RNA sequence: AGGAUAGUGGCCUACCAUGGUUUCAACGGGUAACGGGGAAUAAGGGUUCGAUUCCGGAGAGGGAGCCUGAGAAACGGCUACCACAUCCAAGGAAGGCAGCAGGCGCGCAAAUUACCCAAUCCCGACACGGGGAGGUAGUGACAAUAAAUAACGAUACAGGGCCCUUUUGGGUCUUGUAAUUGGAAUGAGUACAAUGUAAAUACCUUAACGAGGAACAAUUGGAGGGCAAGUCUGGUGCCAGCAGCCGCGGUAAUUCCAGCUCCAAAAGCGUAUAUUAAAGUUGUUGCAGUUAAAAAGCUCGUAGUUGAACCUUGGGCUUGGCUGG
């Protein structure tokens, strides 16, 4: 179609965003970036959307252009620059740090964190390979390149990024019993165990994931981020409600209850 | 067919019916107030002739 | 076994003996031939707008007797001409030659209707003002 | 009645963060006078037709009208 | 362009026009209720037309199934709700037989007039459409306001209406101001 | 094997084989054919539609060829030809609304040559500029929602309802009639004003004004049947006309033209055309083929469709989760 395009239309924007039908006719068309365009949210929706701070998007745009906003440790000015998951969003001003963790209802949850634990960040290993003279590094999910990595680290692993400097604290292995949440389809956001890795050549991997209440799902092995060592140990804050998703009749009860 | 035929006579009847004008009659009432009028005539004063029901009787 | 197949992988045979049996149907002939746009004087369309060429009449169909007036239109899409009846007592009166008439069907879509013979239209316009405000005194002709 | 209302620091803060049209109403700012759209639009086509300084573009197309 | 707004129709008319039995039975209860025209009963048998049908798809599935038990019951709170269906018929076969005086007996209009309000029906209509009664704090002009329950109890004039504590309307005052 | 391409590849070339598709419908023709998400109708099964708010594709009068650039065979870029077509001082020059508005033509068929970047977003060197993208208003009975056109009294007069009662005669409370009588209530409209908005309009609120024939006056179709509602009155007299169909009209026409009355739906109602259900009149569910339409004159027969039965059953042992009670 003679290259590529600028505009997104409302109605095409990804359903996460939760954006309603009549306030126009176009939707925020997130920025080439860390992230990609279906799997981000631009710092427009969160700022006004989300967190309401701005009334409008000329707003947004004057919060940012004051140096306000901080992702992953430097200053953005880019109003739709596509933040996605487990990137750390800095407000100095009214002095909040804020995760982007999917919530259990598969939309990006309005996560706030300590301070200590926005000194770091976790990112999946895509791929391992050797670069010019021979030098290994490691590509995270966020686009990020790490040279020299620890040997032991593989794709599919669980990387923990110093986030000031970049380099890497510790990692995880894949492996059966870690720790999990899923990323993409219709499980996304639930959080579980390793129960079984089930491979195909040529193909996709299935992994079953068990919730903590024993339930049993399974989704691709690309849907899926190793967040912990073992059950019940995250090594970043979970947002409310722990990944674990409830029936409809349990939420009508739940809510009945709460009320 | 054969088609053809003096064209004279166009408008015969309506031509020759003599005008009658209208009677300035009382407006009939509009909307809420005539369904109120006919649920009346219907159910609460009946005129039935023993079994027989006419809505328009001519007079006889 | 009712003189149809009914195996499980006979399907084709069913689609096609269907497809082949539907254009017994003379309505299902005429959406897919499109004889209303091939032979329809309005070419499908449910109005058209043509000259009026003259004042004639058409006498009825047995039993009845009258003369039914019509008048002689020549279409402006296609140039074709129609007989096209004139409704109301005296309407004819409102039709003058080399007027410009809106028709309309009859409603039959297609066929002659009651003991009026080859008369598929009535006229609904004359000179861009409707035949029914005219007879009622609505309006008054254009002219 | 229900509406939206905003509190600045200070008034200094306020002429910064707000939009022109609301200056107006509080009269902490005059109305911006520009010509109408049609008008501003056809002067930026007028203006595409001429390369170089405007002096220099009229100046040349005197000298043509001899008159 | 922008998303398109989703419209739907609120009412069906029936098939056959012209029936004595069906008539009747319209007039009869249109009369009862003082509504304006036949539209309004069957807008009442559109929505308990679908309501039949909503109900008869959940009675096919099993009982104890998962849709059927959350759907049904919502369903069954909704109508129990605003007062169509009594509290001890919450059984979804007594849905079945619901009936359109029930949605008529819940309609502003009706309780205007069988809380004393009003001397009658059409009494009822022009005093909701003439900006007299309130529900709650709030001024309802709709007839076909359906009450809810909980509402039933704070139907009553509008405080700045003549008849509730307001001031003298306009024809008084040209009246007593001369 | 090479050339070319960003790259695979008969994409192209050289040399060489004779292959490739097809009754499981190739190839060709038609399409009043852009595809899909979807729309109408719908017991089920279906039938019809999808130019059009989103996605993908294609085009910028018709072809073809290109420059720049990461990206175009771009057309609000160029080059050339064809068809249209503009100015000219006659030497020459300049074009592309299937962008917005608007005009002609075409037609049964579709609105303003309006305001603005305030919102939604996009572009740029960019907190600032630009955006007929977009938003706002205008026209707008395309469709959709809610919903006025009156309500209540008082008397009269009647009937029922009761009661004092045997009826009689009354008291008296529920309806119906009132050119038979009132005082209340309100928004359509208008309007200070505020709100609304970029600025307005409108909406929403709201002073003052704003309803008796409350002329602030509801219409569209019908009244033989189908199909609800006239054997009323006048006119015409196989004429005029009505009539989807059956039929009506020749001197009391239940059907025409009118008046009265009545019926149906109502701010909507009628007509034309298409389509869906009705249609079990396309039938897989689910039609018919002696005589209503319909078994090839008779056998053979390829593809197609369809094809007898049969192979670990029973028994036993523990075994969890649930469902009466
Ligand atoms: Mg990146
Ligand atoms: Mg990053
Ligand atoms: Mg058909
Ligand atoms: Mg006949
Ligand atoms: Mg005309
Ligand atoms: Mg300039
Ligand atoms: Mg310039
Ligand atoms: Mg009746
Ligand atoms: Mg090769
Ligand atoms: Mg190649
Ligand atoms: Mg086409
Ligand atoms: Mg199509
Ligand atoms: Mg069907
Ligand atoms: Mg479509
Ligand atoms: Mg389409
Ligand atoms: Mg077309
Ligand atoms: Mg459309
Ligand atoms: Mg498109
Ligand atoms: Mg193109
Ligand atoms: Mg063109
Ligand atoms: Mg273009
Ligand atoms: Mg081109
Ligand atoms: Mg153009
Ligand atoms: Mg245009
Ligand atoms: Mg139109
Ligand atoms: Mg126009
Ligand atoms: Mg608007
Ligand atoms: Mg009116
Ligand atoms: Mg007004
Ligand atoms: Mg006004
Ligand atoms: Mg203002
Ligand atoms: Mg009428
Ligand atoms: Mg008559
Ligand atoms: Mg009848
Ligand atoms: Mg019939
Ligand atoms: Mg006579
Ligand atoms: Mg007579
Ligand atoms: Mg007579
Ligand atoms: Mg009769
Ligand atoms: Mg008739
Ligand atoms: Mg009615
Ligand atoms: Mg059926
Ligand atoms: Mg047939
Ligand atoms: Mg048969
Ligand atoms: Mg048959
Ligand atoms: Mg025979
Ligand atoms: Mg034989
Ligand atoms: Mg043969
Ligand atoms: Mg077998």
């Amino acid at each position: 179609a003679r290259g590529p395009k600028k505009h997104l239309k409302r109605l095409a924007a990804p359903s996460h965003w939760m954006l309603d039908k009549l306030s126009g006719t176009y939707a925020p068309r997130p920025s080439a970036g860390p992230h990609k365009l279906r799997e981000s949210l631009p710092l427009v929706v969160f700022l006004r959307n989300r967190l309401k701070y701005a009334l409008n998007g000329r707003e947004v745009k004057a919060i940012m252009m004051q140096q306000h906003v901080q992702v992953d440790g430097k200053v953005r000015t880019d109003t739709t620059y596509p933040a996605g998951f487990m990137d750390v969003i800095t407000l100095e001003a009214t002095n909040e740090h804020f995760r982007l963790v999917y919530d259990v209802k598969g939309k990006f949850a309005v996560h706030r964190i300590s301070a200590e634990e926005a000194a770091y960040k976790l990112g999946k290993v895509k791929k391992v390979q050797l670069g010019k003279k021979g030098v290994p590094y490691v590509v995270t999910h966020d686009g990020r390149t790490i040279r020299y990595p620890d040997p032991l680290i593989r794709a599919n692993d669980t990387v923990k990024i110093d986030l000031a400097t970049g380099k890497i604290d510790d990692f995880i292995k894949f492996d059966t019993g870690r720790l999990v949440m899923v990323t993409g389809g219709r499980n996304l956001g639930r959080v579980g165990v390793i129960v079984h890795r089930e491979k195909h050549e040529g193909g996709f991997d299935l992994v079953h994931i068990k919730d903590a209440l024993e339930n049993t799902f399974v989704t691709r092995l690309s849907n899926v981020f190793v967040i912990g060592t073992e059950a019940g140990k995250p090594w970043v804050s979970l947002p409310k409600g722990k990944g674990i998703k409830l029936s409809i009749s349990e939420e009508r009860d739940r809510r009945r209850a709460q009320q | 067919g054969k088609v053809h035929g003096s064209l004279a006579r166009a408008g015969k009847v309506k031509s020759q019916t003599p005008k009658v004008e209208k009677q300035e009659k009382p407006k009939k009432p509009q909307g809420r107030a005539y369904m109120r009028l006919l649920y009346t005539r219907r159910f609460v004063n009946v005129t039935l002739t023993n079994g027989k029901r006419k809505m328009n009787p001519s007079p006889a | 076994g009712k003189g149809k197949p009914r195996g499980l992988n006979s399907a084709r045979k069913l689609r096609v003996h269907r497809r082949n049996n539907r254009w017994a149907d003379q309505a299902y002939k005429a959406r897919l031939l499109g004889t209303a746009f091939k032979s329809s004087p309005f070419g499908g369309s449910s109005h058209a707008k043509g000259i009026v060429l003259e004042k004639i009449g058409i006498e009825s169909k047995q039993p009845n007797s009258a003369i039914r007036k019509c008048v002689r239109v020549q279409l402006i899409k296609n140039g074709k001409k129609v007989t096209a009846f004139v409704p109301n007592d005296g309407c004819l009166n409102f039709v003058d030659e080399n007027d410009e008439v809106l028709l309309a069907g009859f409603g039959r879509r297609g066929k002659a209707k009651g003991d009026i013979p080859g008369v598929r239209f009535k006229v609904v316009k004359v000179s861009g003002v409707s035949l029914l405000a005219l007879w009622k005194e609505k309006k008054e002709k254009p002219r | 009645s229900t509406g939206f209302g905003l509190i600045y620091q200070s008034v200094a803060d306020a002429k910064r963060f707000e939009p022109a049209y609301r200056l107006v109403r509080y009269g902490l700012a005059e109305k911006v006078e520009k010509a109408s759209r049609q008008q501003r639009k056809q002067k930026k086509n007028r203006d595409k037709k001429i390369f170089g300084t405007q002096r220099r573009a009229q100046k040349r197309a005197a000298r043509r009208n001899a008159d | 362009p922008r998303a398109p707004r989703t419209y739907s129709k609120t009412y069906s008319v029936p098939k056959r026009p012209y029936e004595s039995a069906r008539l009747d039975a319209e007039l009869k209860l249109a009369g009862e209720y003082g509504l304006k025209n036949k539209r309004e009963i069957y807008r009442i048998g559109f929505q308990l037309s679908k309501i039949r049908r909503a109900a008869r798809d959940l009675l096919t599935r099993d009982e104890k199934d998962p849709k059927r038990l959350f759907e049904g019951n919502a369903l069954i709170r909704r109508l129990v709700r605003i007062g169509v269906l009594s509290e001890d018929k919450m059984k979804l076969d007594y849905v079945l037989a619901l009936k359109p005086e029930d949605f008529l007996e819940r309609r502003l209009q009706t309780q205007v007039f069988k809380l004393g309000l009003a001397r009658s029906i059409h009494h009822a209509r022009v005093l909701i459409t003439q900006r007299h009664i309130a529900v709650g704090k709030q001024i309802v002009n709709i007839p076909s306001f359906t009450v809810r329950l909980d509402s039933q109890k704070h139907i009553d004039f509008a405080h700045n209406s003549p008849y509730g504590g307001g001031r003298a309307g306009r024809v008084k005052r040209k009246n007593q101001g001369k």
